[PDB]
């Protein structure tokens, strides 16, 4: 029992969306943190094979010139919402020469986020963390696969997210300078990966309102967690 | 949950089905692939020959394009599916875009396809694993696997079917930088691999290779014959 | 346990529908088809050999698809006439594309991929049905395949039908036979092999089926062949047996 | 034929180790009070029926044999040789000259715990809200017997615990025995389950016999699964005589008098195959049970069973709380002593990191898990 | 002999008709009316066959009602498969080996 | 001329095993005592010299006691000897128990050490760290503050040498050692599965530091949740029993316990947790190299012309037990043996390692991915 | 033979029945012993615990052998897995 998107609990609640709740915590680590400077964003990528080509494993990808993002849990689930959304502000600069912003991109996201339905398809089994700059300076957003989307702060996702936000609410408040949080998000890191941190583990994304254009940064990298 | 039916999540948060279509690719024949430099090496194992047929309709190795090449594992008749969609995509492809097909943009349709057809209802996973050999940007080798649940996936080299984690540990204790390719040594890498492939007959070896610029290459069991007996000769020569 | 449906897989993963399907095939009647150069053959057991039918048909087992083209059968028989209506159809819709006969393989992998649909969606009955082919072209010559509830086809030169067919499979590879083409030959192979399969005492005519596929001036006629000529095989292989009994 | 030799002449020499033993083989208090002792008499005790009026002539049944029909001897306290009492019989003078004790049954004596075993409060970590509330049913009343009378309520003197294996059911029953001050009374449930007719019911007898001679006692259940919940009967005819016995329990248990000052503690791991005949309140009142600990509690049981064994000084417990996703604190150490076990494969002085790490693969990702290795990316 | 048809052509008259006209010592015997939840007291009325078979003159014992495989406490594994194929064979265990040479007519209805 | 040695050995054993007071004092021990001594049951015992008693039959008497040895040592629960004429307390009973418990209790050490099976020695090594470790040296146990573990589980395909372990750490132990197939709780008696389980691990307590090893129990692991509709009999309360004698109360001691099985998935979860039982061990088909060890140890001391090849036949199929090299090397060895020859060729190999493998049969595919 | 020949031609009967169990070669064996040439006959999968305490008696674990059992029956595949 329980079995089936279409039968609530005696209690509450689906029990599929608490199942897809489980399926999140399978997947990689990631934190990406809200800075008025702007929006850093960092991830674990667990390569297995040497032959594993690190650059290929796709965790950011690029929504927009000033919108960056992260998946969670199932890949190919994160495949068709990220498609889904270039589209759609590509929608939105179409009929409107402008940029969609990432509260709205989220709303059109979560608009079929839960509009899963086989009859008259399966729930999706992704969390997705937006980073963007909008009029309102920059923005860091969090969503689910139930739709419930909410902004964040500094969200951190994924496996081993409880410590990630114990210890990240130890280290964090409101008037954090960009360089500092971006090396107090690598300690979280290589506190909550098992492997040594190098290179090739982990990649930064930092997306400010000057810098709108390149939110990643390619071997400086190196000499960011070397400095630690 | 249960293993029935492909909608359902487990009580801890997995598709039986995924897993479970994977299974099939895991107890099918080897294949291996790699890239050289400037050339592009792949080929299966187990002809199998029954004494009493032909072979040349059972090809477990083809082409969609001029520049891309096929391999697979699991069951056939999915494969042969997915082959026939997969020459209709890379034909349309040609009719707008008039670029040589790259090979990412094949892999995506493959795994596209592949994750909107697990997605629905009702319809049975295809049980293979392809993986696409291809060299078009500057006569860039690359090579993507795919899986059942439909993730392209790109590496360097591969190892498919029954008992790849030895074939692929291999590709590991041996995948040497240097040097470079040198098309003889990624001949040599071909048999070497297929010297360590999980029976090793030395007549159920068929190999195919792409030299990013010609088409594919059939050979010949006396080639790979006097290869095998140069292979050994090295391994004398450890002695 | 995981029966329900032909989908979804079970847990290792094999196939249920699948492996049932094929033991559908062994329970049928027996069929094979021979290693021939300029010309090719098929036999074929008579089913229901009671007394009282018509046998008005002259073919219950072949059908002649094309022009060029016969194909024998084995399985659930009406699943047949579905195919058989939707395989002549596709060959004669290519020869209205084209205006040249069908060259076999790309029509053998239409009807695979027709049994194939059957095969991954759900809920159908998949067909229960495996078939030969014999027929000509212009790129091979003479041809054989084995169609597969599966869709996987394997052109062989020597063929297997169900569970009545695999000591004729072991005695087609131990009497395997290469160079010669002379259908008499194929014929009198054939002769032995259903002697040994077949129960029937004797090998009666009237439950067996032959039908020969050959290559004149530009025709490829296709020989269902009367039993007058099955009767002088018949006393050709029994008088074989008395050279055979020269041994004692 | 040199083994041959060897093992001959050894054996030889051995036939001659055997020959030597065959060859070399060649009352104060206890003797003189024993005739003394010899003219006493073998006279049986026995259980009285009933008294007659201004005479004893009492009937009296000893086990197995009649009703039997006696006098008592003339050097007796005719008062107290009334019913219930076992009393001795002679096999002369058939009269009653001694008092016994009743039948004690010291085997229901034997499932007292008569020690206290040491499993602190303080290593039952992971459950602070579960052991809270056992804490006020079983701590509170017997030591504040305030605000029960100052607010009118009722003692939950039933608890049943239920959950998977591995939980800590053991742990909090010991370590409530740890702080007790009372009389802690183990019960195997086996213990009912005698072989010859009606005797687990006398077992339920024997039980509130030790429970109404004294205060605020005791009595733990654990694996009532054993005494049964299920009465599991149709045109089979099989096992019933327990299912008789459980409802002697239940009979003498709760309704129409029950216990009072008595606390009882139950558990089960199998709650599905439990009788309504218990699952009512009244008879139990916390149907508490423990659950899996997230991180906090994982990383408590960590410290509970790393604080005596010898680690880095640099390991955290976060990491590996993350790589146990779902776990006991039985598989908790066992990861502690599989580590252990991996330092004894090396010759370390500590365990280090990778010692666990390698621990939680031989536990959880060696686990048998069923079929069995999970190799797909399709996550990372 | 196996007598079987339809139910009212002389089964059970014709078995009771011999019993009428009998020689040796008859034994009427209903195959399920002293069954006794023993899966296996086939084997104690063979038993009683056999010994008591060669206690009296040889005893013809037809048996009535055949229903001695299948009785009332079926108790195991899968739905009596084993237990119904189990008293099956055991009958037949004590089928083929009588002598040859005991003299009980067994008959089956 | 070494089967008289063995003959001379085995006899002197035997002869060793047939070899195994007061000239007044005793005799008032045999005073002390009726000669038709008893078995009784002490209730209470009133230290004034004279016991109550109850006895197999029911009749309970005060008994005085004739005491030569401490008569404090029995209490009740234990037994004592009661004559015939008085039914006097006469003495000194060593404690003893069933007689099914000798039963269970192996002798010897009959069969050989790790030098045996051929070839799995990362699990045999597992094994070898949880028994010959803990008990031969057990150092760092207390020298790290770590304790061994307690609960062994053979599993897999049969014929690995489930049956070779065990008997291998039978030989290779100075600890008590107990056989127990714990399956032998079919009775129609109500009761009686604590009686065998109490004894038992009473026993195991009094000896010695020892391993209490169960032995194919997997299909007594009844699927923890019911029987069905009216099934209760007893297994269920015997294993719960046999659970909570394990991983209850009352401190487990020096005990040791290894099980096997033949499949694992049918067993009750209830025990498989750890702590109750610690390790689970894999025995699978093995490999291609250690299938040599096994033919190289049933190839040990029989005739064979070395111009064979066992790793031929280990080259033609990839996956059978060791048990079928075992019938392959005697079986080649008859085939020998047809017509009296001296050693053994290759064909003889090939017609036993056909006759051997006539096992699997299935069908049809698969056979066809393909 | 000349040999302690044994049938066990019977069935898995008494179990939890009318009695008490242990019908396969239980005491059967301690007898085998008592008689120490002998062989036994059967003609058999049925109940899955007896079977299996029985054979773990009879699996090279028993004693001297020349003690031989013999099951005979037709339709292999309606058998258990050990
Ligand atoms: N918080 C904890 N701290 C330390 N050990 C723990 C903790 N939680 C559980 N354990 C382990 O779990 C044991 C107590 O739980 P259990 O022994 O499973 O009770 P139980 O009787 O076995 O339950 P079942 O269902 O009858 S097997 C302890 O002896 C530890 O091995």
């Amino acid at each position: 029992y329980d079995r089936g998107v279409n039968t609530f609990s005696p209690e509450g609640r689906l029990f599929q969306v608490e199942y897809a709740i489980e399926a999140i915590k399978l997947g990689s680590t990631a934190i990406g943190i809200q800075t008025s400077e702007g929006v850093c964003l960092a991830v674990e990528k667990r390569i297995t094979s040497p032959l594993m080509e690190p650059s290929s494993i796709e965790k950011i990808v690029e929504i927009d010139a000033h919108i960056g993002c992260a998946m969670s849990g199932l890949i190919a689930d994160a495949k068709t919402l990220i498609d889904k959304a270039r589209v759609e502000t590509q929608n939105h600069w179409f009929t409107y020469n402008e940029t969609m912003t990432v509260e709205s991109v989220t709303q059109a996201v979560s608009n079929l986020a839960l509009q899963f339905g086989e009859e008259d398809s399966r729930p999706f089994g992704v969390a997705l963390l937006f980073g963007g700059v909008d009029e309102k300076g920059p923005q860091l957003f969090h969503m689910d696969p139930s739709g419930t989307f909410v902004q964040c702060d500094a969200r951190a996702i994924g496996s081993a997210s409880e410590g990630a936000q114990s210890s990240l609410q130890e280290v964090y408040h409101k008037s954090m300078t960009l360089k500092e949080a971006i090396k107090s998000s690598l300690i979280i890191l290589k506190q909550v990966m098992e492997e040594k941190l190098n290179a090739t583990n982990i990649e930064l994304a930092t997306v400010q309102p000057g810098q709108n254009f390149h939110m990643f940064t390619k071997e400086e990298l190196e000499e960011v967690i070397k400095d630690i | 949950s249960y293993d029935r039916a492909i909608t359902v999540f487990s009580p801890d948060g997995h598709l039986f089905q995924v897993e479970y279509a994977q299974e099939a690719v895991k107890k099918g024949s080897t294949a291996v692939g790699v890239r050289g430099r400037d050339i592009v090496v792949l080929g299966v194992e187990k002809k199998s020959v029954a004494k009493l047929q032909d072979e040349r309709t059972v090809r477990k190795i083809c082409a969609l394009d001029d520049n891309v090449c096929m391999a697979f594992a699991g069951l056939t008749a999915d494969a042969r599916i997915v082959i026939n969609r997969a020459r209709v995509e890379c034909q349309s492809h040609r009719l707008t875009v008039e670029d040589p097909v790259t090979v990412e943009y094949i892999t995506r349709y493959i795994a596209s396809l592949k994750q909107r057809y697990t997605q629905s209802n009702g319809r049975r996973p295809f049980g293979i694993s392809a993986l696409i050999v291809g060299f078009d940007f500057d006569g860039t080798p690359r090579l993507y696997q795919t899986d059942p649940s439909g993730t392209y996936h790109a590496w360097k080299a591969n190892a498919i079917g029954r008992g790849a984690k030895s074939v692929r540990e291999f590709l590991e204790k041996n995948y040497t930088d240097e040097a470079i390719e040198t098309d003889d040594l990624t001949i040599k890498l071909v048999i070497k691999a297929l010297l360590e492939v999980v029976q090793s007959g030395g007549k159920n070896i068929e190999l195919a290779v792409m030299r990013r610029d010609q088409s594919l290459k059939i050979l010949n069991p006396e080639e790979i014959e006097k290869y095998v007996a140069e292979i050994e000769k090295e391994k004398e020569e450890n002695e | 346990r995981y029966d329900s449906r032909t989908t979804i897989f079970s847990p290792e993963g094999r196939l249920y529908q699948v492996e049932y399907a094929m033991e559908a095939i062994g329970h049928a009647g027996t069929c094979l088809g021979i290693l021939a150069n300029d010309g090719v053959l098929l036999a074929a057991e008579r089913r229901n050999i009671h007394k009282l039918l018509d046998e008005v048909f002259f073919s219950e087992k072949i059908y002649k698809l094309n022009e060029d083209m016969a194909c024998s059968v084995a399985g659930i028989t009406s699943d047949a006439n579905v195919l058989t209506n939707e395989l002549r159809l596709i060959a004669q819709r290519y020869l209205l594309q084209y205006q040249e006969p069908i060259p076999c393989e790309q029509l053998v992998t239409a009807l695979c991929d027709i049994k194939q649909a059957y095969t991954q969606f759900g809920g159908k009955r998949p067909f229960g049905v495996s078939l030969l082919y014999i027929g000509w072209d212009k790129h091979y010559g003479f041809q054989l395949y084995q169609s597969d509830p599966s869709g996987n086809y394997g052109g062989w030169k020597a063929t297997c039908i169900g569970n009545n067919s695999a000591a004729a499979v072991s005695m087609l590879k131990q009497d395997y036979k290469e160079g010669e083409m002379t259908l008499k030959s194929a014929l009198a192979l054939a002769i032995k092999v259903l002697n040994k399969t077949m129960d029937v005492s004797k090998l009666s005519a009237e439950k067996v089926e032959i039908a020969t596929l050959t290559r004149e001036n530009g025709k490829t006629v296709i020989r269902v062949l009367k039993q007058k000529e099955v009767e002088q095989l018949i006393k050709k292989h029994e008088e074989e047996e008395a050279k055979a009994e020269r041994e004692k | 034929q040199v083994e041959d030799d060897i093992q001959q002449l050894l054996k030889k020499i051995n036939e001659l180790t055997g020959i030597k033993e065959s060859d070399t083989g060649l009352l104060a208090a206890d003797k003189q009070t024993l005739q003394s002792e010899q003219p006493l008499q073998v006279a049986r005790c026995t259980k009285i029926i009933n008294a007659d009026s201004e005479d004893p002539k009492y009937i009296i049944n000893v086990k197995q044999f009649a009703k039997f029909v006696v006098d008592l001897s003339d050097q007796v306290a005719p008062t107290d040789i009334e019913e219930g009492m076992r009393v001795g019989v002679d096999r002369n003078k058939y009269q009653i000259h001694i008092p016994l004790p009743p039948k004690i049954d010291p085997t229901v004596t034997m499932m007292q715990v008569e020690e206290k075993p040491d499993v602190t409060y303080s290593d039952v970590g992971g459950c602070k809200e579960q052991i809270e509330k056992l804490r006020e049913v079983v701590e509170t009343p017997l030591l504040h017997p305030e605000r029960f009378v100052n607010l009118g309520i009722e003692p939950p003197k039933g608890v049943l615990l239920f959950g998977p294996p591995g939980t800590g059911k053991t742990l909090c029953a010991r370590a409530v025995a740890n702080r007790t001050d009372a009389c802690f009374i183990r019960v195997i449930g086996s213990e009912l389950v005698q072989k010859y007719v009606g005797e687990g019911a006398r077992m339920v007898r024997e039980l509130f016999e030790m429970a109404r001679t004294k205060k605020a006692c005791l009595i733990f259940f654990d694996e009532i699964d054993a005494i049964g919940g299920a009465r599991f009967d149709d045109g089979a005819g099989g096992d019933n005589e327990v299912q008789r016995t459980m409802l002697e329990l239940i009979n003498q248990l709760d309704g129409f008098d029950p216990r009072g000052n008595i606390k009882v503690l139950m558990a089960t791991n199998r709650p599905d195959t439990l009788d309504p005949a218990l699952m009512r309140p009244g008879r139990l009142d916390r149907k508490i049970e423990f659950s899996l600990p997230d991180l906090e509690g994982r990383t408590h049981i960590f410290k509970i069973h790393a604080r005596s064994m010898s680690v880095e000084r640099d390991i955290r417990f976060e990491l590996l709380a993350r790589l146990c996703p779902n776990s006991t604190g039985a598989e908790i150490r066992s990861v502690c002593t599989e580590a252990g076990m991996f330092a004894i494969r090396a010759r370390r002085k500590i365990a280090t990191e990778k010692d666990f790490l390698e621990a939680v693969n031989k536990v959880i990702k060696s686990y048998a898990k069923f079929s069995a290795t999970p190799r797909y990316m399709t996550y990372n | 002999v196996l007598m079987y048809g339809p139910p009212g052509c002389g089964k059970t008259m014709l078995a009771k008709a011999v019993a009428h006209h009998t020689t040796a010592a008859f034994i009427r015997v209903v195959g399920s009316e002293f069954v006794q939840k023993y899966l296996g007291e086939g084997p104690r009325m063979v038993r009683d066959v056999f010994r008591l078979a060669k206690e009296n003159a040889p005893a013809i014992i037809f048996i009535d009602e055949i229903d001695a495989i299948a009785t009332k406490r079926f108790d195991a594994q899968t739905g009596a498969d084993r237990e119904v194929q189990r008293i099956l064979l055991e009958l037949l265990n004590q089928m083929d080996g009588f002598d040859q040479n005991v003299n009980v007519k067994v008959i089956m209805a | 001329l070494e089967r008289i040695k063995d003959y001379l050995l085995m006899e002197e054993e035997f002869i060793r095993n047939q070899e195994q007071k007061q000239e007044e004092e005793r005799s008032k021990v045999d005073d002390l005592r009726g000669t038709p001594m008893s078995v009784g049951t002490l209730e209470e015992i009133i230290d004034d010299n004279h016991a109550i008693v109850s006895t197999s039959v029911g009749s309970e008497h005060y008994v005085s006691i004739l005491s030569f040895v401490d008569k404090d040592l029995l209490e009740p629960g234990c037994s004592v000897l009661l004559n015939h004429k008085v039914h006097a307390v006469i003495g000194v009973l060593m404690d003893d128990t069933d007689p099914l418990v000798t039963v269970m209790k192996v002798e010897k050490a009959p069969q050989e050490t790790y030098a045996d099976i051929g070839g799995l020695d990362n699990q045999i090594q597992e094994i070898k760290e949880s028994v010959e470790l803990p008990l031969t040296h057990p150092e760092y146990y207390e020298e790290m503050g770590i304790k061994p573990p307690k609960g062994v589980i053979l599993y897999g395909p049969p014929g690995t040498g489930k049956t070779l372990l065990a008997k291998a750490v039978a030989n290779q132990t100075s600890a008590t050692f107990l056989r127990v197939v714990g399956s032998e709780l079919i009775q129609k008696y109500l009761g009686d599965g604590p009686k065998l389980v109490r004894e038992l691990f009473r026993v195991a307590e009094e000896h010695a530091p020892s391993i209490v090893f169960i032995d194919e129990i997997d299909a007594i692991g009844t699927k923890r949740y019911d029987s069905n509709s009216g099934g209760e009999r007893e297994i269920q309360r015997t294993m719960l029993e046999l659970l909570n004698q394990l991983d209850g109360f009352d401190s487990r001691g020096d005990v040791k316990v290894i099980m096997a099985t033949n499949r694992i998935e049918t067993l009750d979860p209830a025990l498989i947790r750890p702590g109750r039982i610690d390790r689970k061990i894999e025995f699978p088909l093995p490999d291609e190299k250690t299938k040599k060890r096994i033919f190289q140890i049933h190839t040990s001391r029989m005739t064979l012309a070395d111009d064979v090849t066992l790793d031929d036949l280990i080259m033609a199929k990839d996956d059978l037990s060791g048990a079928d090299i075992k019938a392959i090397c005697t079986e080649a060895g008859l085939m020998a043996l047809r017509e009296r020859r001296m050693k053994v060729t290759n064909e003889d190999f090939k017609k036993s390692k056909e006759n051997v493998l006539y096992k699997k049969q299935e069908g049809t595919p698969e056979g066809l991915y393909l | 033979t000349d040999c302690t020949f044994i049938r066990v031609s019977g069935s898995e009967l008494v179990q939890k029945f009318i009695g008490e169990g242990a019908r396969m070669v239980r005491e059967l064996f301690v007898m085998a012993r008592e008689h120490a040439p002998s062989i036994i006959f059967m003609d058999e999968s049925e109940v899955q615990r007896t079977m299996l305490e029985l054979l773990n008696q009879l699996d090279g674990f028993e004693a001297t052998k020349n003690i031989k059992v013999i099951m005979a029956t037709n339709r292999i595949d309606i058998l258990d897995s050990a």
